[PDB]
């Protein structure tokens, strides 16, 4: 199938419909996605098979065709982009300034910006074009809004 | 079956639309992978 790099649609025909359940990234021959949007099943790319390689659900993130290959981090100083793709729309950037998750095992950086679930998996990127991780897992705060972890895997 | 279509190019747009606030929240992450707010 196709295997050039770039922003990807995670569709299902399983529905009423065509779905778009989430959104990936595919770079150096791998594709990186959120765990809850495929739950490690397999995807199709035109007539060609994508097998699961790696998965976790804790950090909610699983890669197909080979190992995590996303490595870049935010800076923490600088505005970002979210390059959103949501269903049935085209492909849109968002600048921010991220936030912060300050959790027990260290702080996340974290973007507050509200789109649908089908958006999941969409790339936040740097000021260079690199992806610094996925949009996708995060909270619902006091007002009823929704923030984003900058969800990052680890280059093995 | 699931199945993948092609988006567009991973590009930083000059001159984006620039919105959202940068809020500082103290959260924990359970085994399952949901975050939840610490108070
Ligand atoms: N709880 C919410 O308002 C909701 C869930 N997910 C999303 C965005 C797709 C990430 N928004």
């Amino acid at each position: 199938g196709e295997t050039t790099d770039g922003v990807y649609r995670v569709m299902t025909r399983r529905l009423l419909g065509s779905t778009q359940v989430g959104v990936g990234v595919m770079q150096e021959g791998v594709f990186h996605t959120m765990w809850h949007v495929t739950k490690g099943a397999a995807l199709r790319s035109g007539e060609g098979r994508l097998d699961p390689y790696w998965g976790d659900v804790k950090q909610d993130l699983v890669s197909y065709c080979g190992p995590w290959k996303l490595d870049a981090a935010w800076d923490g100083l600088s505005e970002v982009q979210l390059l959103a793709v949501p269903p049935g729309e085209r492909a849109k950037n968002i600048q921010t300034l991220p936030g912060i998750f300050k959790t027990k095992d260290g702080d996340i950086g974290a973007v507050a910006l509200d789109y649908p679930a089908g958006t999941s998996g969409s790339p936040i990127l740097d000021k260079c074009g690199r992806v610094i991780g996925l949009y996708g897992n995060g909270v619902v705060i006091k007002n009823g809004s929704y923030v984003s972890a900058i969800t990052q895997g680890k280059r093995e | 079956d699931m199945y993948i279509e092609r988006a567009g190019d991973i590009t930083w747009e000059k001159d984006a639309e620039v919105t959202g606030n940068s809020p500082r929240l103290d959260v924990a992450l359970d085994e399952s992978g949901d975050f939840s707010l610490v108070e």
